RNA sequence: AAAGAGGAGAGGUA
């Protein structure tokens, strides 16, 4: 069946963020730790060896060729050479594999000290403008009172007033033998590991009772996060980052156009700038420098690592070539431009086209014209498949040769591959279901797609400049739903109403009510007689009644009129038992209190076409 | 529901079922079911870069064994997965 | 001399219709409106001096609730007339919460 | 929205029917609101300031 | 009856006030009917319930709080959801569309 | 076998 069932999410431990990128070889070394601020040579446009874009990390750069040159082919399923350590295989390999960089030094994960509501500040019940001067070298911290009066345990403090507790307890004096530890640094791990989760969960229930108002609520705030920590058995301490990740390579490409130079990406300048930072701080502590030069590389190397996680979150920004901040991780899937809006919610596609629309009558409510050029490329495979079993060519490159060189067969063979296969059809704002519809689509020689007027008002489209898009479905299911679910012969009414919506809209209105109107004027041949309802119109087409003349016509059925009296307006009794009574438009003859003889209407010939036009088209 | 799958996954980033459709196209045949699109896939890679644990599980369908984590980024078949679809032979 | 406060005089058309729906469907505060908060059922106008009206809404067990009312708040109601709980008595736009 | 009116004579003032009321705010300054409506009237003169 | 689908979606949900036992804290928004039912469930023994008082959310502040973290990270706000949902250890089971 | 990589400005059409 399905291969998962549901995605979870929660906090990295350092021993997931190793295991995610440390690889073994059939040697006993382990590789996946990066180690320079190097991509590629600039001689040869080969990668490295131990930077960003080596091969014995992330994988080979060519298909089933090593670093060395010196094994090939494909025979191999998986073997090492032993000579440079790559792996022999495909490239596809650099768009998993991932890389890691061991810190000299702790940092605090920004997510987790800038937010609305601020983690670490709440879990410690501390200010967060405290923690933040701890952090970034601007106050000390006293992790241990000692046997002291004044001191208190989180305690922060300052440069003048640490000289003076150090010349308090440097004086070699006793009582003071306490071991006050006062680490203004990071510092935060050791405060965080200090925490003991039961104790505190059941001094704050213990507590919340006898409580009240806003202070109950804050304390209420405190008591969820804590019991969130036992409920994923996490450690508090995970948020202090020790190791951090490396993308694959091949999700920041280099590119290489620019003649001689190389393009620009923004997440190799800040991994660049972290590395630099981590062997500087490295190298200074290696050769036991002044302790007030180590610290400063410190405060540049967490100020580069928040950098590289969100850019401007917290202080200055990172600017570029041009007073341009360059785009940090969380502005790749953050807005309107970010991975969720433009690439996961929407996306683009094969086999579809576009083109100005133009108006095309003498259509049927289901059918569009396309051109040929649109269709001889949107329809290649079946073309190509129908070129082959029929009219046996041989094989794929002598169709496409003879589609080339434009046989005049392809387009016989085209008139009847496209016959039966729905089209999809979509104008640029999709207000609601009905701005895509499916046309049956037939060839017309031009560089326009026809559509039918009918359909206009729902695209809310006219000629004078908009154009159309075309997509074409490919598998049967595809075509079935097409066919029996939007077929735009079977959209009559508006889903948010239960209206009409395919009415004649602006001539054949005008039309209608041209052929149907009064006109004292021009009334020859007017009080004839006739028969039939056909006897009218071919009277009519001979030229010897006029338009909106008044005839009187033999009809047997429901007829309604305008402003026509309920009441008889004369009546008539004559012998054997017959009645005749007259209305303003109608004349009935009756027997006695029985059923009716004749009837005869007084109309309009134009009227007379209508009527008749309806009822025709209502047998067939 | 199938026309919205088959424009989302075979037209636009599987890179897998691109070359089989086209193929069962020209050979006449019916079209496989589609995979995992690429998207995703980064999606992911790129939540992990940031520290972040988002894997997918399969429930344990009997006894007291855990779920098991599954690895999206592997091979199921062992079919080749070029870059553009192409004509066999 | 003076500082005249009034209101100004504006056009109907969709431009000024579609805020009222974004303000109702997001439950937001309006500027306007008083609500009776109880059943009882009887009240008095009681037009005192100087233009202060003061609704006064009498339960049947003898409560009084003493509503009053604003300079420029209409009045949507008669004298004797009977009220319902949550039945606005001096027009304008409801608050919801 | 509110509107200023200003004068063009210069001279005493009068009130017709006008009536004041005094307003005050948390923080003790004063304003002066017109309770009734009316006419003000500007008797010509010439003012030495 | 659009109008009343759209608004079913923000008055359906209820304010928990000191909940006597039961996993409910205070301040949390929950289902009419799942109190309800949790309630009717708990109440046979013969412990003490929880309280409520009803809410009237919005458009926006209620489709902030559903149960899928991946259908509200792709609406607003990314970065506080996706914190707030790796801190709780949340579980996305793809029920619905997008 | 091969073939385009992104970004930033300015101006237009439904
Ligand atoms: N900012 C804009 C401008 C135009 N449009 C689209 O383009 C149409 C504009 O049609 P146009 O031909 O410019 O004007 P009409 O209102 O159709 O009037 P007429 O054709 O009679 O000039 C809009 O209705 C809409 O579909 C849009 O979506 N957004
Ligand atoms: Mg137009
Ligand atoms: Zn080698």
């Amino acid at each position: 069946e399905q291969r998962f069932d549901y995605v979870k999410i929660a906090l990295a431990s350092p021993e997931r963020i190793r295991q995610w990128g440390e690889r073994t070889l059939p040697n006993g070394q382990v590789v996946g730790e990066v180690t320079k601020p190097e991509t590629i040579n600039y001689r040869t446009l080969k990668p490295e060896m131990d930077g960003l874009f080596c091969e014995k990390i992330f994988g080979p750069a060519k298909d089933w060729e090593c670093h060395c040159g010196k094994y090939k082919r494909v025979r191999h399923r998986g073997i090492v050479c032993e000579r440079c350590g790559v792996e022999v295989t495909e490239s596809r390999v650099r768009r998993h594999r991932m890389g890691f960089i061991k810190l000299a030094a702790p940092v605090a994960h920004v997510w987790y000290l800038k937010g609305i509501p601020s983690y670490i500040a709440i879990l410690l019940d501390m200010p967060l403008r405290d923690v933040e001067q701890i952090v970034y070298f601007n106050s000390y911290v006293v992790l241990n009172p000692g046997n002291h009066s004044e001191l208190q345990y989180k305690q922060l403090l300052n440069e003048d007033q640490w000289m003076e507790i150090e010349d308090q307890i440097y004086a070699e004096e006793s009582d003071l033998e306490g071991i006050e530890v006062g680490i203004g640094a990071e510092a935060l791990q050791q405060l965080l590991q200090d925490l003991n989760l039961n104790e505190e969960s059941e001094k704050l229930r213990q507590e919340i009772a006898e409580s009240k108002g806003q202070k109950r609520a804050k304390l209420i705030k405190r008591l969820r996060v804590i019991d969130n920590f036992i409920g994923t058995e996490s450690r508090p301490e995970w948020m202090v980052l020790n190791v951090i990740p490396v993308i694959p390579p091949d999700l920041r490409p280099m590119v290489q156009l620019d003649g001689g130079r190389f393009a620009t990406s923004d997440l190799n300048d800040l991994y660049r700038r972290v590395i630099n930072r981590n062997n500087r701080l490295a190298r200074l502590q290696e050769i036991l420098a002044p302790e007030i030069i180590v610290r400063n590389e410190k405060r540049m190397l967490q100020e580069a690592v928040d950098a590289l996680i969100d850019n401007g979150r917290r202080g200055r920004t990172v600017v570029g070539a041009n007073n341009r901040p360059l785009k940090s991780l969380s502005d790749i899937i953050e807005g309107k431009q970010g991975r969720f809006r433009q690439n996961l919610l929407g996306k683009r596609v094969d086999y579809s086209g576009r083109s100005v629309i133009v108006v095309g009558p003498n259509l049927k409510i289901h059918q569009c014209g396309l051109p040929r050029e649109m269709a001889i490329e949107l329809f290649q495979p079946f073309v190509i498949h129908r070129l082959i079993k029929n009219h046996s060519i041989n094989n794929i490159k002598q169709a496409k040769k003879l589609i080339q060189k434009n046989d005049p067969l392809i387009w016989d063979v085209l008139e009847e591959v496209i016959e039966g296969h729905p089209v999809m059809l979509n104008r640029a704002p999709t207000l609601h279901r009905l701005g895509i519809q499916a046309f049956e689509p037939i060839l017309v020689e031009g560089r326009a797609i026809q559509l039918h007027p009918l359909v206009c008002p729902a695209f809310n489209a006219d000629f004078d400049g908009d154009q159309m898009a075309v997509h074409v479905p490919l598998s049967i299911e595809a075509q079935a739903e097409a066919r029996m679910l939007m077929l735009a012969s079977g959209n009559i009414l508006s889903p948010a109403t239960g209206q009409p919506i395919v009415t004649p809209s602006q001539d054949m209105v005008l039309g209608c009510y041209y052929l149907t109107a009064e006109n004292p004027g021009a009334q020859k041949g007017a009080g004839r007689y006739f028969a039939n309802l056909e006897d009218a119109i071919r009277a009519f087409e001979q030229g010897s009644v006029d338009l909106h003349a008044w005839v009187w016509v033999r009809f047997d059925g429901e007829v309604e009129s305008e402003g026509e009296s309920d009441e008889p307006e004369s009546v008539v009794a004559a012998d054997d038992g017959t009645v005749t009574k007259t209305y303003r438009f109608r004349r009935i003859r009756e027997t006695e209190d029985g059923q009716r003889l004749s009837q005869y209407v007084k109309t309009t010939p134009g009227r007379i076409l209508f009527n008749n036009t309806v009822q025709t088209a209502l047998i067939h | 529901a199938y026309i919205l799958q088959e424009l989302l996954t075979v037209k636009s980033d599987d890179m897998q079922g691109r070359n089989e459709a086209l193929n069962a196209i020209v050979k006449g045949k019916a079209i496989p079911r589609p995979g995992t699109p690429e998207s995703f896939k980064v999606l992911m890679r790129e939540l992990q870069s940031l520290c972040l644990d988002i894997a997918v599980y399969k429930a344990s369908t009997e006894d007291y064994e855990e779920d098991k984590e599954v690895d999206l980024m592997a091979d199921v078949n062992q079919r080749r997965t070029p870059s553009r679809p192409t004509y066999e032979s | 001399l003076v500082l005249l406060v009034f209101e100004r005089a504006k056009t109907g058309d969709i431009i000024q219709g579609l805020p009222r729906i974004e303000e109702l469907l997001e439950a937001r505060k309006p500027k306007e409106a008083c609500i009776l908060a109880r059943r009882p059922g009887v009240a008095h106008i009681n037009y005192s001096d100087d233009d202060a009206i003061d609704i006064q809404v009498i339960e049947a067990d003898g409560t009084q609730a003493d509503y009053p009312v604003g300079p420029g708040q209409p009045l949507i109601i008669s004298d004797g007339e009977t009220v319902d709980a949550g039945q606005a008595l001096t027009d304008g736009p409801a608050n919801p919460h | 929205a509110t509107k200023d009116v200003a004068t063009d004579l210069a001279g005493e003032i009068r009130f017709q029917d006008i009536v004041p009321e005094e307003k005050t705010d948390r923080q003790g300054n004063t304003t002066r609101i017109a309770q009734r409506g009316g006419l003000l009237w500007v008797l010509a003169g010439d003012v030495y300031n | 009856k659009h109008i009343e689908v759209i608004v079913r979606q923000m008055t359906s949900k209820v304010r928990i006030d000191d909940g006597g036992d039961t996993i409910m804290l205070p301040g949390e928004l929950h289902e009419l009917r799942e109190v309800y039912n949790s309630n009717n469930t708990m109440a046979l023994t013969g412990m003490a319930p929880a309280q409520f008082t009803p809410v009237l959310l919005g458009i926006t502040k209620a489709s902030l709080n559903t149960n899928s973290f991946i259908s509200a990270a792709s609406f607003q706000e990314t970065t506080r959801v996706l914190t707030e949902a790796a801190i709780e250890g949340k579980s996305d089971w793809l029920r619905g569309l997008k």
